[PDB]
């Protein structure tokens, strides 16, 4: 399962 | 044996043809399991190995629903980086992200992983501790601020100890019969004369799972590792892989040279010589 | 700042003349994704060739896996012909059996 995205 | 669990996305600005592309790819060792594409007709996370396909509704909408997420988080991620590159809106650009956990032959964690990058260059990785960040230049640094300051690198942790572990184990698990199954290389010597005095001999593996391999010539056993040339490992399309490691020799001295091959799939390594019948 | 493609032409399986097979072109190395690919035929695009999804190495480069269903013969030539931006004109590659 994938994880989630963080904003640079 | 020891396994892994990977996934890997690829964002790309594309100015004046639409917005930027998100493509998301997650394996467990060399083995696909999932893909999203931002550009299908119809996006959604896919199943593309067969022990996924018993995943439930639920598996897939939440999996979309985040893949979706990220897309729409990478748009912004380029734009941002134009920013602390000072850049300009008119050239393409592309980040990639890397993330997931190895597990040791125990079935525990063995590391976390999660790294991005900028135009093929790294950017920010999290660090083995899963507790810090290493920035690659002064614009990673701004990110790494904002991380800290988020705990993100917590987060990570969360992730890749709990469900990154929980899952991969149940991906193993259900998908034994092949993820938990070594093919050995099928091996092999060729001979091809180069003109009079010379000849190149090739030593081939294929068939063999997982992509991990060592091939190696000796003469009179010592390595020839600068004189060998060494294909990349190539996949076969049904799952394997193939390589090939050649020298070129003296005629008349082949049988100084012995092929040596180390494989997961193999009991013991082998050593192969050409055989003129 | 940007990485040309290795270019690999070979078959599933070992080729035998008039037994089916499949033709692949890996591409691997490269930076940045886009890129070009089509599978020749006696100088010719085979029309029907599918591909992996786009992934990358650890060193951020990508790489992909063309492929079509052929039967080789004693006379068909086949190769694959790349383009990409750091290419000033299409690398053609040529399918030799023993590669």
């Amino acid at each position: 399962v994938s994880f989630i995205e963080f904003v640079i | 044996g020891s396994h892994s669990m990977r996934y890997f996305y690829t964002a790309m600005s594309r100015p004046g043809r639409g917005e930027p592309r998100f493509i998301a790819v997650g394996y467990v060792d060399d083995t696909q399991f999932v893909r999203f594409d931002s550009d299908a007709a119809s996006p959604r996370t896919e199943p593309r190995a067969p022990w996924i396909e018993q995943e439930g509704p639920e598996y897939w909408d939440g999996e979309t629903r985040n893949m979706k997420a990220s897309a729409q988080t990478y748009r912004e991620n380029l734009r941002i980086a134009l920013r602390y590159y000072n850049q300009s809106e008119a050239g393409s650009h592309i980040i990639q992200r890397m993330y997931g956990c190895d597990l040791g032959p125990d079935g525990r964690l063995l590391r976390g992983h999660d790294q991005s990058a900028y135009d093929g260059k790294d950017y920010i990785a999290l660090n083995e501790d899963l507790s810090s960040w290493t920035a690659a230049d002064t614009a990673a640094q701004i990110t790494q601020r904002k991380w800290e300051a988020a705990r993100v690198a917590e987060q990570l942790r969360a992730y890749l100890e709990g469900l990154c572990v929980e899952w991969l184990r149940r991906y193993l698990e259900n998908g034994k019969e092949t993820l938990q199954r070594a093919d050995p290389p099928k091996t092999h010597v060729t001979h091809h004369p180069v003109s009079d005095h010379e000849a190149t001999l090739r030593c081939w593996a294929l068939g063999f799972y997982p992509a991990e391999i060592t091939l190696t010539w000796q003469r009179d056993g010592e390595d020839q590792t600068q004189d060998t040339e060494l294909v990349e490992t190539r996949p076969a399309g049904d799952r394997t892989f193939q390589k090939w490691a050649a020298v070129v020799v003296p005629s008349g001295e082949e049988q100084r040279y012995t092929c040596h091959v180390q494989h997961e799939g193999l009991p013991k390594p082998l050593t192969l010589r050409w055989e003129p019948s | 700042i940007q990485r040309t493609p290795k270019i690999q032409v070979y078959s599933r399986h070992p080729a035998e003349n008039g037994k089916s097979n499949f033709l692949n072109c890996y591409v691997s190395g490269f930076h940045p994704s886009d890129i070009e690919v089509d599978l020749l035929k006696n100088g010719e695009r085979i029309e029907k060739v599918e591909h992996s999804d786009l992934s990358f190495s650890k060193d951020w480069s990508f790489y992909l896996l063309y492929y079509t269903e052929f039967t080789p013969t004693e006379k068909d030539e086949y190769a694959c012909r790349v383009n990409h931006v750091t290419l000033s004109q299409p690398k053609i590659v040529k399918w030799d059996r023993d590669m």
